[PDB]
């Protein structure tokens, strides 16, 4: 089978450079063009450029000339992309794929992708706050605010995970180098506060785990 | 310039229904030879994009006969009969000739009955205040369709700086969407105002849903 294995996740500072690899196996590496696609969080696929390993010819999208540098090592059937002057906008997942011609004319095989994050933040643990109803119906909504952490990800459960439905854990938002997110949980008002409701936020990177039991705002 | 305009951006359907995704090229896609290099790719959550259709209507190996494509010149279409659960994701047309370019993408989503959002507003927790920060959280949960807008009012005055938004992906259980809006201020600015208002505008109502509280009241 045709296979494309890409280098692992990378964290880099603005202005610096990073080089990721796309290792090919299962086909004649020098006979096909290798393409590179960029994808920003929640955004659409974007063609970066391509290189023909057979003679190092390359063609870049006008938007990436000077940003992406494509090289290829025949000996090891490995393709490389090097990004310069990193900025926050370069943060994204980068895919490599082989464009076939013959049995099919398209990018039939894609790598698993390399996630690149560009940030000047240093590991920061999250502050966790309880969101409880201010004044004294049938259904009640509670939640937790996980604020100012870095880097991703963060896991949020309610009652250690036993409380699963009615839960909405929102995608984190990047604000001034740090991440913030929230999680709501709606339960039958006859369950709270008679029964306990706790959010459990965990942050591996900062070796931190926090539990907040939601209690009325008496 | 020779862009690839893909419409619609969001395509909600009922499972079993047919889906048609369109793609228009600002210029006539040339002929790579007699073949016309226009492909259709599908990307499911957490996965790499994958080949669906190439040369306008040729179905890539392993692809169900439910997928078919057609078109010519500047207009191309991806048709999906009996859309099924596993077909949900984002589709991308691609011009593989001259200047390789991706289309903006189309998210194939589930259609259901309209539903008004349940809005829950929470004042800053005393813990966050203890540290000098002040976040006012507002949830707009389980509404349909996905389109919605939030406006914050501090003492009847609209505020838009310092607001962070986040949206969940369609709920795999009731097919609704949820949003989380967090207004973040300093404790001092927060304590200089009394009325805090979150208000959602959704098609399910000619009048906005308004949730609020006054700092003094407890």
């Amino acid at each position: 089978e045709v296979q494309l294995q890409q280098s692992g996740t990378v964290l880099a500072r603005p202005g610096a450079s990073v080089k990721m690899s796309c290792k090919a196996s299962g086909y004649t590496f020098t006979n096909y063009w290798m393409h590179w696609i960029k994808q920003r969080p929640g955004q659409g696929l974007e063609w970066i450029g391509t290189i023909y390993p057979g003679n190092s010819d390359t063609t870049y999208s006008q938007k990436f000339k000077g940003k992406a540098k494509l090289t290829a090592v025949t000996s090891t059937s490995t393709a490389y992309m090097e990004l310069s002057s990193l900025t926050n906008e370069d943060s994204a997942v980068y895919y490599c794929s082989r464009r076939n011609y013959g049995s099919s004319y398209a990018m039939d095989y894609w790598g698993q992708g390399t996630s690149v994050t560009v940030s000047s933040a240093k590991t920061t643990p999250p502050s966790v706050y309880p969101l409880a109803p201010g004044s004294a119906n049938s259904m009640v909504t509670l939640g937790c605010l996980v604020k100012g952490y870095f880097p991703e990800p963060v896991t949020v459960t309610w009652n250690s995970g036993s409380l699963s439905s009615g839960v909405h854990t929102f995608p984190a938002v990047l604000q001034s180098d740090l991440y913030t997110l929230s999680s709501s949980v709606t339960v039958p008002s006859s369950t709270w506060p008679s029964e306990t409701v706790t959010c459990n936020v965990a942050h591996p990177a900062s070796s931190t785990k926090v539990d907040k039991k939601i209690v009325p705002r008496d | 310039d020779v862009l690839m305009t893909q419409t619609p951006l969001s395509l909600p359907v009922s499972l079993g229904d047919q889906a048609s995704i369109s793609c228009r090229s600002s210029q006539n896609i040339v002929h790579s030879x007699g073949y016309t290099y226009l492909e259709w790719y599908l990307q499911k959550p957490g996965q790499s994009p994958k080949l669906l259709i190439y040369t306008v209507s040729n179905r890539f190996s392993g692809v169900p006969d439910r997928f078919s494509g057609s078109g010519s010149g500047t207009d191309f279409t991806l048709k999906i009969s009996r859309v099924e659960a596993e077909d949900l994701g984002v589709y991308y047309c691609f011009r593989g000739s001259h200047v390789p370019t991706f289309g903006g993408g189309t998210k194939l989503e589930i259609k259901r009955a309209d539903a008004a959002p349940t809005v829950s507003i929470f004042p800053p927790s005393s813990e966050q205040l203890t540290s000098g920060g002040a976040s006012v959280v507002c949830f707009l949960n389980n509404f349909y369709p996905k389109d919605i807008n939030v406006k914050w009012k501090i003492d009847g005055s609209e505020r838009q700086n310092g607001v962070l938004n986040s949206w969940t992906d369609q709920d795999s259980k009731d097919s609704t969407y949820s949003m989380s809006s967090t207004l973040t201020l300093t404790k001092d600015e927060y304590e200089r105002h009394n009325s805090y208002t979150c208000e959602a505008t959704h098609k399910t109502s000619t009048s906005p849903i308004v949730k609020s509280f006054n700092r003094n009241e407890c």
